[PDB]
């Protein structure tokens, strides 16, 4: 059974390249579509005990707009990832200059680390994903309509415009996929596009809550 | 409006061929230092 782990570290390694380019952060397109032989051949086919394990395939990536601010991943050894298997990468995050990261854990991770993730988080504003979660990007479905982070400039400008305030507006919760893929604070409005039937196209925005 | 063609297409292929080939060294060289900083994570 390698075959079948390559293939799902090659679609986990697809999506979280999408998820780097829709989030914002510099990665080429060799990268963002790569066939399943360029992983294999660059990796090495045999996850079990093998070449392509896990940590050293880990993407650090860079935001466009300024190469400072960087984004890891990292995809633990550990089925259920702990306390004393996240302290080494927050040694890794406070090693380097970096803020924040991805942790994309392969069954359910333990409360007190979420705790953890959850006590650090003004400091290093990172989060988890699942591996079963993360195996189709969610985006590319039909329901799914085009969501677009704005800027805080521009959501002057629509409370502004509109004469209303930042608790008026419909509202989206952090927890949803949509929100936790682009990876969003609360008070951060988000425009939704979507095709109407009624008359073409059609903007709203969600403010997260 | 042949020649005018002909000129606005070379004029897009050489800027895309360009841009390209600038975010492919800039990417690489980010691979460079996150090689460094990562083999060790």
């Amino acid at each position: 059974d390698d075959e079948e782990e390559t293939y799902r570290l090659w679609k986990i390694r697809k999506t979280i390249m999408q998820l780097c380019h829709d989030r914002g952060y510099l990665v080429t397109q060799d990268e963002l579509d790569q066939t399943l032989e360029e992983f294999k051949a660059q990796f090495g086919d045999k996850p079990s005990e093998g070449r392509p394990r896990r940590t050293d395939l880990t993407v650090l990536v860079a935001h466009n707009d300024d190469p400072t601010d960087q984004m890891f991943v990292f995809f633990p050894e550990e089925p259920k990832v702990g306390i004393k298997t996240i302290k080494v990468y927050c040694q890794r995050m406070q090693e380097e200059n970096i803020t924040r990261a991805l942790i994309v854990v392969q069954q359910g991770m333990t409360p007190s680390a979420k705790q953890s993730l959850v006590d650090m988080a003004p400091k290093y504003i990172l989060e988890q994903f699942l591996q079963q979660e993360l195996l189709i990007n969610i985006t590319e479905h039909e329901l799914v309509p085009e969501h677009v982070v704005m800027t805080k400039e521009e959501v002057t400008e629509l409370l502004a415009r509109y004469k209303l305030r930042e608790n008026q507006l419909p509202r989206i919760q952090a927890g949803d996929p949509v929100a936790r893929y682009f990876g969003i604070k609360r008070g951060q409005v988000v425009k939704i596009i979507r095709p109407s039937e009624t008359a073409g196209r059609y903007i709203t925005y969600r403010l997260v809550q | 409006l042949r020649q005018k063609l002909l000129k606005e297409q070379e004029e897009k292929r050489l800027r895309e061929k360009e841009e390209q080939k600038k975010l492919l060294e800039q990417r690489a060289q980010y691979v460079e230092k996150t090689k460094n900083i990562l083999m060790f994570t």
